[PDB]
């Protein structure tokens, strides 16, 4: 994923998803500072965000939180942390219908981040 | 301080002693929770009135002149007391030819070992306090031997609240549990005024505590904040104070109204098992949290003083109908210059007037 | 080395608005005079206690 690619996020996460359906994989929880732009609506990814090929990613929560939710409504968890466990649930079968971002205002450390989830 | 090594005939140094001595806890008697109550009986009664009884007043006709009622209810109930009987005698074979740890030719004497016998009955003795507090703290004063002596949820018809806090999933709602904590202390109360709710302590331990502080939330809610107690909680030692008799600094969360301690204390019993104060007699797993909350002397005020210890005298001449004491100690010497006697005694027992307040925590699923 | 660039304690301190903004600056502590090699000794402060290499 080359940097400043994609002017948003929306554009951004919806080819990001697409990439980990092909098989690829991101990890990015060490360096997070220095992949992800502040704001939603400046061009993404900041930097160009590598990719892996030991994603080993086992969780010690429920990652589908719902069979529709990837965390509950109003679950505020690490940004690095959401991509992962976005990977964790199209990796196991379940598919990404919408990304909740429209009233965000934070991608570092900390962002109220969520996925809507559905079959195959 | 020049004595032999595996030959008597030969010279070592004794450079000196060093000693150590079993913890010792004593945040609980010292939080004044529990106000003394000196008895003249072994035992003692109360009254449970509770009119509980107000119901909507459902609508009638003008014409057809009908009406409501509501009776009442009184009750009464009493209590037993715990005795302890700490005894110990010194006799001359301790002081003849034992020399004193630590020093090369010296002999032990009389008085020292006076002296530690002594301290060692007091500190255990109130230790035991101590213990009895923390398990009236729980709702069920049960004896070290797990004798039950006063179960108060039954003594009082209440139930406990357990509340299930889920530290481990990040998904939880932290703002709810506490929530829910502080408005049960509210609409149970049953005292007639109003309840502030907010006032009340909690008691939690090493893994309830780290969870807590770890859980996304609870992290997220203050790095984002620019508060001088934020950077503390967040970067700084919270260590904030309070000394539990081990350490020097008792560490405590805010996270709102009420304030997260963390308490670890342990007591042994005399066939070894480890009596942890912060624990609930079942939940034995490790990697849980648990922790206790109850309300502080400014919850219902000075009137009401839901924790209180009674004392009772001895049998012994001279306290019959007597106001009782924390500790009576007497000496008494063998026949026939044999040595020195002691004893030891306390008829006490702590109770809570309200159990339903005292609810636990912990921080697995329900 | 492990320790200042872990993400529990860098991004705590990124968001940090106190004058130990010497996550950017010199953490050589301006302390540690020994070493006999270094005049200076870095120094990490966190939860309380003082880590030195």
């Amino acid at each position: 994923i080359k940097a400043k690619t994609y002017p948003d996020f929306k554009e951004f996460v919806k080819d990001f998803v697409a990439n980990v359906k092909a098989g690829k994989r991101y990890d990015f929880r060490k360096y997070q500072e220095a992949v992800l732009p502040l704001t939603y609506s400046s061009p993404w990814p900041e930097s160009d965000i590598p990719e892996v090929t030991d994603f080993n990613y086992t969780p010690d929560y429920t990652v589908p939180f719902s069979e529709e939710l990837l965390y509950s409504v109003g679950a505020q968890m690490r940004t690095a942390d959401f991509f992962m466990d976005l990977q964790y649930a199209i990796i196991n079968g379940k598919d990404v219908d919408t990304v909740y971002c429209e009233w965000l205002a934070r991608v570092k450390p900390f962002s109220m981040l969520n996925a809507k989830l559905k079959d195959s | 301080l020049t004595n032999s090594e595996k030959s008597r005939f030969f010279l070592a140094d004794l450079t000196g002693e060093v000693q150590s001595i079993p913890n010792t806890y004593g945040y609980i008697s010292g939080l004044g929770l529990f106000r003394s109550a000196p008895q003249t009986q072994t035992t003692f009664l109360m009254d449970l009135t509770d009119w509980d009884i107000s119901l909507l007043d459902a609508v009638d006709r003008t014409s057809r002149k009908a009406e409501t009622s509501a009776p009442e209810r009184v009750r009464q109930i009493s209590f037993p007391m715990m005795y302890f009987k700490e005894v110990e005698s010194i006799t001359p074979d301790e002081i003849q030819g034992v020399r004193q740890p630590g020093t090369a030719n010296e002999l032990t004497t009389e008085a020292v070992v006076r002296a530690k016998k002594l301290m060692k009955i007091r500190t255990k003795f109130d230790i035991t306090r101590e213990f009895l507090f923390m398990q009236a703290l729980k709702g069920k004063v049960i004896d070290a031997n797990g004798v039950l002596y006063a179960d108060l949820y039954k003594q009082f018809d209440v139930t406990k609240k357990t509340i299930y806090f889920d530290l481990d999933n990040p998904n939880s709602d932290i703002d709810a549990h506490i929530e829910d904590l502080r408005m049960h202390m509210e609409d149970e109360a049953k005292t007639g005024t109003v309840i502030n709710g907010e006032e009340i302590h909690i008691v939690v331990d090493r893994t309830f505590f780290s969870k807590l502080i770890k859980h996304p939330k609870i992290r997220d809610a203050y790095l984002a904040q620019q508060t001088p107690l934020a950077w503390q909680q967040i970067t700084g030692s919270l260590r904030t104070g309070g000394t539990d008799g081990v350490q020097a600094h008792m560490n405590r969360f805010y996270y709102g109204g009420v304030v997260f301690v963390q308490y670890n204390g342990k007591f042994k019993d005399k066939r070894g098992k480890t009596h942890t104060l912060v624990s609930i007699d079942g939940v034995s797993d490790t990697n849980v949290g648990v922790g206790h909350a109850f309300p502080n002397v400014a919850m219902l005020g000075e009137a009401n003083n839901i924790f209180e210890v009674a004392y009772a005298p001895c049998p012994k001449m001279g306290y019959a109908n007597t106001l009782g004491q924390e500790l009576y100690v007497f000496e008494y010497e063998k026949d026939r210059d044999e040595g020195i006697d002691f004893e030891a005694h306390s008829y006490m027992l702590p109770y809570c007037t309200r159990p339903q307040l005292l609810v636990d925590v912990r921080s697995d699923a329900e």
